[PDB]
RNA sequence: CUUCACACAUGCUACAAUGGCCGGUACAAAGGGCUGCGAUGCCGCGAGGUUAAGCGAAUCCUUAAAAGCCGGUCUCAGUUCGGAUCGGGGUCUGCAACUCGACCCCGUGAAGUCGGAGUCGCUAGUAAUCGCAGAUCAGCAACGCUGCGGUGAAUACGUUCC
RNA sequence: UGCCUCCUAAAAUGUAACGGAGGCGCCCAAAGGUUCCCUCAACCUGGACGGCAAUCAGGUGGCGAGUGUAAAUGCACAAG
């Protein structure tokens, strides 16, 4: 939580969504709503579907988005322009 | 005596007679010329490539390149027939081996996020061609004496007769492949 | 035309931070080219989801 | 009197004269002139060339100057764009990035008035 | 509810020498404190961290008031004016700071050289300028609002015209 | 309304019409003289931005490009 005294922040419901998927060979996308969870250096190569208010946006954590929150990649304001 | 040339006729010249069944030592493949051009297409406006694309390949390769003119006029590029659009150097002899030495050793493995070069880039004869993204790693140029970035692509021309025959020549020379 | 047009091109010794060094010929002024990664100290030359549950549970 | 590649202007006190280097402000200039012993109240025309050696080398140990900071700036602006973050969507169009107000202001991140 | 080709209104900070910065050094008033005020000491460049005396308060804390006076320096420059923007690294509150929090450190140094038609406030402790406290409040986008005191002018022939 | 080129024009030349198609009243101090050297366009394959097409490299390619300017005769031995 933004201070270097209590580490980074990940919601507890984000992690334990998988229990028996070490042995049936799947890489299931996560239907999540926690925009506020910091991408720690353990989500590398995984994927998430982030809720931007009206739908879910698929983000792929490559390696270089390791210091940012999860919600920075699903924008929440549609703006094509004035004219 | 350059070090890649003496290493070529030390084990590379002999290893291809076992991997490929050549009867004669004159059938052994060898790189003949290495061609580097910029191709500065943004020279049909304001004509500033004299300081740009000539004064860097002279520093990279070692000899001053050839300003090349257009063949015909294409309207959508503002390109008139008889206008400098590409800058090309040709490397032979000792300066060819000393460019491929400086390429594979220190220049090519310092591209940002480098994961090799594609081995599917042979034309059908045994001639290899890859490209680069920017005014590259090559330490002879610096930020104090360069304008805007510009890329190059490098042709490697061998005496090989087919693709894997030329691919195996470039493997022992030191080209990475994924 | 192989006279007073091309730049100066003399001998130049390269050293690496790993310790690999060799002698070539280039247009570096002074023979003082310095790399910090070379063709022998670089990668690509020498090499389920329940891991979420392993960390904080 | 080139110090790092910026050509310091003549007739100027050295505390402010070292600030025209891109990458050195007022705080760093107090600790360039401290570790080298050069007094602050000194004109740059009285700059001894042996004294110029004492601070042309201390910078490459700890500080950062033209080129290798301006590229560190423009690569960080580069990095945010292709990963597709909120500030990368915001550096392409030109609107301000640190959560500013876009309704009545932000003329610094834009031009003058466009007059529709 | 914080969008952004633009437009209006209310303010703040400026364009500097009656000033900027650095060092020493005086003088307030009214208010807040137990789900709190954190003195002293120590660590940290700094926001702050930790320890804990006193205090339901004319007792203790908030509390260093700032303008001012003295000395040094800068010498009229888009600058040692201006601090918007942006890069990087931090701290605190909160379950949580990406959309969308203040604050701190380092780098970056945009516009602006006193403002067209038009228009606004003010008759004396007033205008002008300088800080401080409060309420809502975990925190704050407080440059607002409601109070407090410091320094402190210039003019009013006159009722023709708005 | 003069000059240039094709067709009509009947396989030498010539040949009418208010018959059918287009040009000219210049341009070049090199786009002239000579000497020496080179082969083009299109297609295919590989290649940073680069696309049907800029520049590169390799194939295939006997003239399909090009010719200061209209068309005809020519020109790759080049007159390009
Ligand atoms: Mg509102
Ligand atoms: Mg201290
Ligand atoms: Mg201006
Ligand atoms: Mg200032
Ligand atoms: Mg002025
Ligand atoms: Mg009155
Ligand atoms: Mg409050
Ligand atoms: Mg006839
Ligand atoms: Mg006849
Ligand atoms: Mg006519
Ligand atoms: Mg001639
Ligand atoms: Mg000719
Ligand atoms: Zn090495």
């Amino acid at each position: 939580p933004r201070s270097l005294k209590k580490g980074p922040f990940v919601d507890e419901h984000l992690l334990k969504k998988v229990d028996v998927q070490n042995e049936k060979n799947t890489k299931q996308v996560i239907k999540t709503w926690s925009r506020r969870s910091t991408i720690i250096p353990d989500f590398i190569g995984h994927t998430f579907a982030v809720h931007d208010g009206r739908k879910h946006v698929p983000v792929f954590v490559t390696e270089s988005m390791v210091g940012h929150k999860l919600g920075e990649f699903a924008p929440t304001r549609t703006f094509k322009g004035h004219i | 005596q350059p070090r890649l040339k003496e290493r070529y006729r030390s084990e590379i010249r002999d290893a291809l007679r076992k991997q490929f069944g050549y009867g004669n030592v004159m059938q052994i493949p060898t790189v003949t010329k290495v061609v580097v051009n910029m191709g500065v297409g943004e020279a049909a406006r304001d004509a500033k490539l004299i300081n740009g694309a000539v004064n860097d390949l002279a520093l990279i390769t070692g000899q001053k390149p050839e300003v090349r003119r257009a063949r015909k006029s294409i309207a959508q590029f503002k390109l008139r027939e008889g206008m400098p659009v590409g800058v090309r150097v040709t490397l032979r002899g000792d300066r060819m081996w000393e460019f491929l030495d400086r390429l594979t050793s220190i220049a090519l493995p310092r591209i940002r996020d480098f994961r090799g070069l594609s081995p599917k880039q042979f034309d059908g004869v045994g001639n290899y061609t890859f490209g680069l993204a920017e005014q590259a790693v090559f330490h002879e140029v610096d930020v104090d004496k360069i304008d805007r970035v510009r890329g190059m692509d490098i042709n490697v021309v061998t005496s090989a007769a087919t693709d894997d025959e030329g691919r195996a020549l470039l493997r022992a020379l030191g080209f990475p492949f994924k | 035309m192989k006279s007073d047009i091309h730049p100066a091109y003399e001998e130049t010794t390269v050293v690496c931070g790993c310790g690999n060094t060799f002698q070539t010929r280039s247009t570096k002024p002074g023979g003082r080219i310095v790399v910090e990664v070379c063709s022998q100290c670089h990668p690509f030359y020498t090499g389920g989801r329940v891991a979420r549950f392993e960390k904080r549970y | 009197a080139r110090l790092v590649g910026v050509d310091l202007p003549r007739d100027k006190r050295m505390e402010v004269a070292l600030t025209y280097i891109f990458g050195i402000g007022r705080t760093r200039s107090n600790e360039i002139l401290a570790a080298t012993g050069i007094d602050r109240d000194l004109r740059t025309r009285d700059l001894t060339e042996e004294q110029l050696i004492h601070l042309r080398d201390y910078i490459e140990a700890n500080l950062k100057v033209e080129g290798d900071l301006r590229r560190e700036v423009q690569a960080d602006i580069r990095r945010k764009i292709e990963i597709g973050c909120y500030q990368g969507l915001r550096h392409r169009r030109g609107m301000p990035v640190r959560g500013q107000r876009t309704k009545t202001n932000a003329r610094t991140r834009k031009g003058p008035k466009r007059t529709i």
